[PDB]
């Protein structure tokens, strides 16, 4: 507590025992930022967010909530036409590595 | 990413704007989807060049 | 090297409890004109501030001026023990304890280390508030469990010599109004109508406690920060600042 | 189709739908007026033309209707129209389930 | 080879992974964790995954040139055929040979 200073916390749930063959614990001031920031972990030392995965190529930019100048920015210039990219309502096609995230997603994130 | 070594199922998959009419006239005999792998594209048509991540 | 007394260390321990009861870490700022606190909740969303001159003191020795700062749940917990005739002592030595002392059959003395808390100056200026109403505890504190009973939020209706508060749920309804006429409205004024909604859960927490007989002063406008405050022997003051939904 | 040939799966026989029946619309158009069109795309402004006057339709909405054929709809005395001139079957919009149903609970219906 | 967007795709995509790491390795340096350095290396393709996954060592090119000349199961039998002969060094028991074998197989496979 005094090293992070964070005092106010009131639980901070560790294991019964270690798993591993080492029993190389974690240090505390990471499981009170975690419990500041009300976030867990997992067996490995990561947070993870678990959804069910569906597929998609073409995107509008009104669907995702994204300005056509951030869209610019990202990379995007033209819709799935070879037309260039100036609306809203246009069909852009998805790079392999880009992923459109829920919203219970993003506030996790947060 | 590389589509030559991601998986198998999903070199099946269409890639093309709209069905030919000889899809629809071959439903009514019943055929198996391999008789015409060479009519519809799929992903498997384009593995080696560089039109993979480019023309879905 | 400061000492500070207090009488009816009941009511010191119910202004703390009250302040805490939304915090988890604060710093008091002690200065020759009085004892200051300033802080925000975790969520962001509710400012708490805490006035205390130095005229409501009996004793008040402070030379120079500086700042303290010490975890809610011990104090809280150590001035709860305290009863409504005894005198609360609060001593800070050369050294880095704060003495807490109440004189009454005998004397108690608690000892508590200072903890660094992370100082945050952010203020919130004076707003245009169109609607200014003067209520009892006892017209809100029923107002808002009704409101918890029923629905989730609440939402505010002021116009010209009328008030009224609204719980809309899935299913019931819930209003309440009163009139100037009612001795639940001392005072009321309008500039204009205003409507605006906020939650309970942060409104259940700030009016738990007020008596039966106290003033409270409620500002507010359309669809803008809503200010609660309330006064302790006349010139202490703590103020609310809870933001809207939405 | 992808997922009929990965699992290896018998073709099932095709419901009448917009995107079959634009494909014998323009075929039918090209066999007969020797027009060349081509859905879901832009097309010249000439063949267009060409067709509208044969048809005797707005050139703006053959543009739209063959450019969103599962959006943009004709009329059914329009549909009625092209089977008639063109020769093809009934839009499948207006085709009830006809089948559903046996021609004796037609008959008596008719009757 | 590939055209002028999607390589640059790539290399924006390579650019922040590597403005990532180079804050990970600072932090990491300071000695508060088990280790002095990240522990996730990154790979390229199938055969830098299968040589930081089972090894052995210095087989990632082998694969590379053997899948470019015959293909994915020749190129695994021909790596089975080199790793039980001894090209990839010196194990010990024919027990060792067989195991590393058959799980450099099953990796060059799967």
């Amino acid at each position: 507590m005094e090293n992070v200073k964070v005092y106010g916390v009131d639980k901070l749930k560790g294991v019964m025992g270690m798993t591993s063959g080492w029993k190389m614990p974690e240090p505390l001031e990471k499981g009170l930022l975690r419990a500041k920031n009300d976030v867990y972990v997992f067996k490995d030392g990561t947070i993870r967010f678990d959804a069910t995965d569906a597929p998609i190529t073409h995107f509008r930019p009104r669907e995702i909530g994204v300005s056509v100048e951030k869209l610019r920015e990202l990379g995007y210039t033209h819709d799935f036409e070879g037309k260039p990219l100036v609306s809203e309502d246009q069909i852009v096609e998805l790079k392999p590595q880009d992923i459109i995230l829920s919203k219970e997603a993003g506030r996790y994130l947060l | 990413l590389d589509p030559r070594e991601v998986d198998s199922e999903v070199h099946n998959m269409d890639i093309v704007r709209y069905y030919p009419l000889e899809f629809y006239e071959a439903t009514y005999e019943l055929k198996s989807p391999k008789e015409l792998v060479g009519v519809i594209e799929r992903v498997e048509d384009r593995l080696g060049k560089p039109e993979m991540y480019y023309g879905l | 090297p400061f000492e500070i007394v207090f009488e009816g260390a009941k009511e010191f321990a119910q202004l703390i409890e009250t302040a805490s009861r939304l915090i988890d870490e604060a710093a008091f700022k002690v200065t020759e004109e009085g004892i200051s606190m300033r802080a925000m909740d975790p969520s962001r969303v509710v400012l708490i501030d805490l006035n205390l001159p130095a005229s409501i003191f009996s004793k008040y020795e402070v030379d120079g001026e500086e700042t303290i700062g010490v975890n809610m749940d011990h104090l809280k917990k150590v001035l709860k023990r305290g009863k409504a005739k005894e005198t609360l002592i609060l001593r800070k030595g050369e050294e880095n304890f704060l003495e807490i002392s109440l004189q009454g059959t005998a004397t108690r003395t608690f000892k508590l280390p200072l903890i660094d808390v992370e100082e945050i100056e952010v203020d919130l200026p004076e707003l245009p508030f169109t609607a200014k109403v003067v209520i009892l505890g006892d017209v809100i504190k029923e107002a808002v469990k009704d409101a918890s009973l029923v629905s989730d939020s609440m939402k505010f209706i002021a116009k010209e010599n009328e008030f009224t508060m609204r719980a809309e749920g899935e299913t019931q309804e819930v209003e309440v109004k009163l009139t100037l006429e009612d001795e639940g409205l001392l005072d009321i004024e309008v500039q204009e109508e205003t409507k605006s909604a906020y939650g309970i859960s942060y409104l259940s927490d700030m009016v738990k406690g007020l008596g039966k007989a106290d003033e409270v002063t409620i500002k507010f406008g359309n669809e803008m920060p809503m200010q609660m405050e309330y006064y302790i022997r006349d010139e202490g003051r703590l103020i609310f600042l809870l933001a809207p939904r939405v | 189709f992808g997922d009929f040939v990965e699992n290896n799966q018998t073709l099932l026989p095709a419901n009448y739908c917009e995107e079959w029946w634009i494909l014998e619309f323009v075929k039918a158009l090209k066999e007969i007026y020797e027009v060349h069109l081509e859905p879901f795309t832009e097309n010249e402004e000439e063949s267009i033309e060409e067709a509208s006057d044969y048809l005797e339709i707005d050139p703006e909405f053959l543009k739209e209707m063959l450019r969103d054929p599962l959006r943009v709809k004709p009329p059914v005395e329009l549909a009625i129209h092209f089977s008639e001139v063109l020769g093809i079957p009934l839009h499948p919009y207006y085709t009830l389930y006809w089948n559903s149903v046996e021609p004796k609970d037609v008959e008596k219906l008719w009757r | 080879e590939l055209p002028k967007e999607m390589e640059e795709y790539f290399e924006m995509l390579q650019r922040e992974i590597d403005k990532a790491y180079e804050i990970a390795k600072k932090a990491r340096a300071q000695g508060k964790d088990p280790s002095l350095d990240v522990e996730i290396p990154q790979a390229t393709d199938m055969a830098g995954r299968v040589e930081s996954l089972v090894g052995p060592p210095g087989v990632a090119k082998r694969i590379r040139e053997l899948v470019k000349e015959y293909g994915k199961e020749i190129a695994a039998l021909k790596i089975v055929d080199e790793i039980i002969e001894g090209k990839f060094g010196d194990l010990g028991s024919r027990e060792k040979y067989a195991e590393q074998a058959v799980r450099t197989a099953l990796a060059i496979l799967t």
